[PDB]
């Protein structure tokens, strides 16, 4: 990748989700802001890394027939493989997703009471001034933000072509959760009659938030590198192509760079070869997969898996059922 | 002869003044002090493990501190480990982290909100009903065991729609469903609640079964301000002995006459009592007892006033035609009074339907099943009609009073001082009041249309400004005011 504390969703991460209080001492891309927070901000840092698995997993399912999958090497000290080296568009939506994926998970676990600095904290407030027993604790809904913009933001303001493009992508992020909020109002009083509303704005799905920045991948711009500067020096920022298209804010990803070849592995480009792929498994017709092999002759394999069928399903889970077996036909490609 | 009869029009002037200064103070109040009125707060249950543990001895499920659960993180873990249904329960603290409840807040509105995910194998059906085991606990500090306060089963309808396709590529998307009222509670007493939700499934019942795959329960609390609360009685406070002291100046006015009085003037002395009771700061133990009937109570008083304002209007009119009438009896309005009290005497059955079981069953709704809703509807729908039937008969009422002033307005030179003054008299004593009713009528529409549509608070340099506080001060103080100028302004004139 770019980043490198993004390790922490893989590997060691072994579930820490608070039961395993390592704090400021296996974070390896950290900078003195990233320090004054996991130190200020204790209770909440299990969140962060939980926010970097999930968007993880969603990229991997958003992307699990395009060639390039979100592939994530057991080095664990460049959490994707050196792909994400270049300014290119798979990490306008890497960059964008694991920053959604802080604040979402950061604002469920204060929700689920899992911090007591989250947000507003007071037990008293009598004297008029905003708190839990006067006026009421509204600043909640803003905190996963903060810790998003706070700890992730803390590298990304060097004067570089591509900290411009990264603090573009992650704030995209962050504003395709806020765009797709929900508004919902309850309605009582003399007889349950609309005298006081009360309104709330819920959080969205995670998967819809994925598949909205899998429309904005498709649809990104390509920017060009300027430079300048006042004094003897230059600043490098994007210039974006509105000659003929129109470029957005806060809701758009952004690059420049080439996006490789990847049909056939490469090491010096960061690319996985797609040799050893399967298709015809989702509609068995023509999908992504014809092309995801770069080759022919997609027929290879008979499998005999078995299974649980029969059963009443449940709402939750273990439905303890019967076993059976099924053949399958797989077009798997060499 | 009423006092308004006798004052000058620099002498109105005077009064309008000091009535409109208070006016702008009780918006003042609201706006600038007053938090605002409500809030809402966003709680995500947490999934505790039952290691087939808890059969009798209760035992409480607190999802964070210390003596924590065993909890799950995500729903899909509960099969390698299996954990069967029936054996997760969720467990929401009420209170979050290093926060407590205190008397000052009113009531709680718990509702909930269900994410359910699609799956080919798991769809809701039809008449798809969940049926939650609920049990609530309180606690007053932090070294002690739960006390329960209320266990039962609440069963609610599911109304979910699925807007993507249903095909085998958006398995995983969560359907779009309704919220499901919960729980109302009319009083808070103690400083912490703990809320346990049991999903129990059974085959050969259809209990929570075809219900989909629920991966995670949503409550939200709805509590109002406490600031709010305190500016509020601060409020009342100040106008029960100003109403208190004109009551009696009424009194006194209308019983030390050398004539028995008139309807009209019974009617308006009626009204105030009304108000005095709206005004009583009854409240203000709520802070000192657990008394749940307090909500009830509440609208029972406010629907009072409301049958009594909306009956004055039909007597005065009724009181002022000029020829063929000035009747002084309460038995011959009937006819256009019946209607207020069939449709208030409807609503408050269906209030007390509602209102009184919550205060047996704080996980009731009247609205759970089809003979419920068909019977809450029938209340509603007649005391729509009554009102109307109300809005045209008063309308006929107005009708006839005009064209009778457009007739006694002409035929004027031919009577003697006495008479014509008399007349003079209640034709501007009536277009007075109308005008000003007209005016407070519009202006609670219109600033209620702006508190049901607007943001609710206006950031203005350094100020920031409650619009909907400032809308129920303002709206309160503002009738209260128009009653007190009512009995000051047509009270009988002194004479020597
Ligand atoms: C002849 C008629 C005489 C009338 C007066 C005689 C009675 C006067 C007695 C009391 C008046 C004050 C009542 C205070 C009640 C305090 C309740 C409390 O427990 O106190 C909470 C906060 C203080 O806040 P704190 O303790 O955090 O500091 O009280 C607040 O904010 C209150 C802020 C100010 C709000 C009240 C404004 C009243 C104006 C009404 C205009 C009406 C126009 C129509
Ligand atoms: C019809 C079109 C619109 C209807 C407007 C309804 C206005 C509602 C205003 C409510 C209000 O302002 O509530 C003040 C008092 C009740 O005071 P409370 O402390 O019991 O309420 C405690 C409840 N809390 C604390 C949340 C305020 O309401 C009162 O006294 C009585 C207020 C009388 C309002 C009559 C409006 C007639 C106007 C047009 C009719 C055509
Ligand atoms: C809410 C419900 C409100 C109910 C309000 C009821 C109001 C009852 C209001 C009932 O008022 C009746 C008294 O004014 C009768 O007055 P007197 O019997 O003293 O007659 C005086 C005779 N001289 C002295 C003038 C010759
Ligand atoms: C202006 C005046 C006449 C209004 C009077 C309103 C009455 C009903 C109000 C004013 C002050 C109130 C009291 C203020 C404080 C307390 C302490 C609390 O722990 C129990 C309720 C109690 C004891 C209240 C009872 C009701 C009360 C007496
Ligand atoms: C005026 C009707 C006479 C018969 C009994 C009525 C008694 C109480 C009046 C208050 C009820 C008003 C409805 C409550 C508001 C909602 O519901």
């Amino acid at each position: 990748s770019y980043p490198i504390w993004w390790s922490l969703a893989v590997g060691p991460q072994y579930s820490s989700l608070g039961s395993q209080p390592i704090l400021c001492a296996s974070i390896p891309g950290l900078v003195p802001k990233q320090l004054r927070f996991c130190r200020n901000y204790v209770e909440i840092m299990p969140s962060v890394a939980e926010g970097i698995k999930i968007g993880i997993q969603e990229c991997q399912h958003q992307f699990r027939g395009r060639r390039w999958n979100c592939t994530t090497v057991h080095d664990s000290l460049a959490i994707f493989g050196p792909v994400l080296d270049k300014a290119t568009r798979e990490s306008a939506f890497v960059h964008a997703i694991a920053s959604a994926g802080v604040a979402f998970a950061v604002t469920r676990s204060c929700a689920e009471g899992t911090a007591a600095i989250c947000g507003c904290s007071s037990r008293h407030q009598g004297s008029p001034g905003k708190g839990w027993k006067w006026g009421g604790c509204s600043e909640d809904i803003e905190f996963g933000g903060m810790v998003s913009r706070e700890f992730a933001d803390a590298r990304e303001n060097r004067p570089d072509a591509r900290s411009a493009m990264n603090r573009h992508n992650n704030e995209a992020g962050r504003q395709a959760i806020a765009s797709h909020m929900h508004l919902k109002c309850k309605c009582h009083g003399l007889s349950g009659s609309c005298e006081v509303k009360t309104c709330w704005w819920s959080q969205p799905d995670f998967r819809a938030i994925g598949d909205f920045l899998k429309d904005k991948y498709d649809s990104a711009s390509e920017m060009v590198v300027e430079k300048h500067r006042e004094s003897r020096g230059w600043v490098e920022t994007l210039r974006p192509r509105y000659t003929y298209f129109k470029v957005p804010t806060e809701r758009d990803l952004v690059y420049y760079e080439a996006s490789p070849n990847f049909c056939e592995p490469n090491p010096e480009t960061g690319s996985f070869g797609t040799r050893d792929r399967t298709c015809n498994v989702s509609s068995h017709g023509i999908d992504g997969c014809d092309l995801l092999c770069c080759g022919r002759g997609h027929n290879a394999r008979a499998e005999r898996r078995r299974e649980k069928c029969r059963c009443v399903f449940h709402w939750c889970c273990y439905v303890s059922c019967q076993e059976c077996t099924r053949v399958y036909d797989v077009h798997t490609c060499k | 002869g009423a006092i308004i009869e006798n004052m000058s029009t620099k002498k109105l002037c005077i009064v309008g003044g000091i009535l409109l200064v208070f006016q702008i103070i009780a918006f003042l109040v609201g706006g600038l002090i007053a938090p605002g009125p409500t809030t809402a707060v966003s709680y995500m249950s947490v999934k505790c493990v039952d290691a087939r543990k808890n059969h009798h001895k209760t035992k409480w499920f607190v999802p964070w501190g210390p003596n924590h659960c065993d909890k799950i993180r995500d729903i899909e873990e509960a099969i390698p480990r299996e954990i069967e249904a029936n054996d997760i329960v969720f467990s929401v603290h009420i209170p979050l982290p290093h926060m407590e409840m205190s008397p000052w807040f009113q009531f709680m509105l718990f509702i909930l909100q269900l994410d359910i995910a699609f799956k080919l194998n798991n769809q809701i059906r039809e008449n798809a009903e969940v049926s939650m085991d609920v049990s609530l606990a309180y606690r007053d500090d932090a070294f002690a065991e739960w006390t329960e306060m209320a266990h039962e089963r609440v069963p609610r309808k599911l109304k979910c729609t699925f807007t993507s396709p249903k095909t085998p590529e958006h398995e995983g998307r969560y359907y779009e469903c309704d919220v499901l009222p919960f729980m109302e509670i009319g009083s808070v007493a103690h400083k912490f609640y703990l809320l346990n939700i049991r999903l129990p499934v059974n085959e050969k019942k259809k209990i929570n079964v075809g219900i989909g795959e629920i991966k995670d329960i949503r409550l939200v609390g709805i509590h109002q301000n406490g600031g709010f609360t305190k500016v509020w009685f601060a409020m009342k406070t100040f106008l029960t002995p100003s109403i208190f002291i004109i009551m009696v100046w009424y009194w006194r006015r209308i019983t030390m006459m050398s004539r028995p009085p008139v309807l009209l003037e019974k009617v308006i002395f009626a009204l105030g009592i009304s108000m005095t009771f709206i005004n009583i700061p009854v409240e203000w133990f709520s802070i000192g007892f657990d008394w749940t009937w307090m909500l009830l109570f509440g609208d029972i008083r406010q629907g009072i006033f409301y049958a009594m304002l909306l009956s004055f209007w039909i007597i005065f009119c009724g009181e002022h035609m000029m020829d063929q009438h000035e009747r002084n009896h309460i038995a011959g309005y009937w006819k256009q009074v019946g209607p207020i009290a069939v449709g208030s005497f409807c609503l408050f059955i269906f209030d007390m339907c509602e209102r009184g079981v919550q205060l047996t069953n704080p996980f009731y709704s009247i609205w759970t099943t089809d003979i419920g809703t068909e019977l809450a509807m029938a209340f509603i729908i007649v005391a729509g009609i009554c009102l109307c039937l109300y809005f045209l008969f008063l309308c006929f009422m107005v009708f006839q009073v005009f064209r009778n002033i457009s007739g006694k307005q002409s035929s004027l030179p031919a009577m003697s001082k006495v008479r014509r003054l008399h007349y003079e008299g209640l034709i501007f004593r009536f277009k007075f009041l109308m005008l000003i009713t007209l005016a407070c009528a519009a202006m609670t529409v219109i600033f209620f249309i702006v508190s049901q549509v607007t943001e609710g608070h206006w950031k203005w340099g350094g100020v920031t400004v409650q619009v909907n506080s400032a809308f129920f001060t303002g709206i309160y103080g503002m009738w209260n005011l128009y009653v007190f100028a009512l009995m000051f302004l047509y009270a009988p004139s002194h004479k020597n």
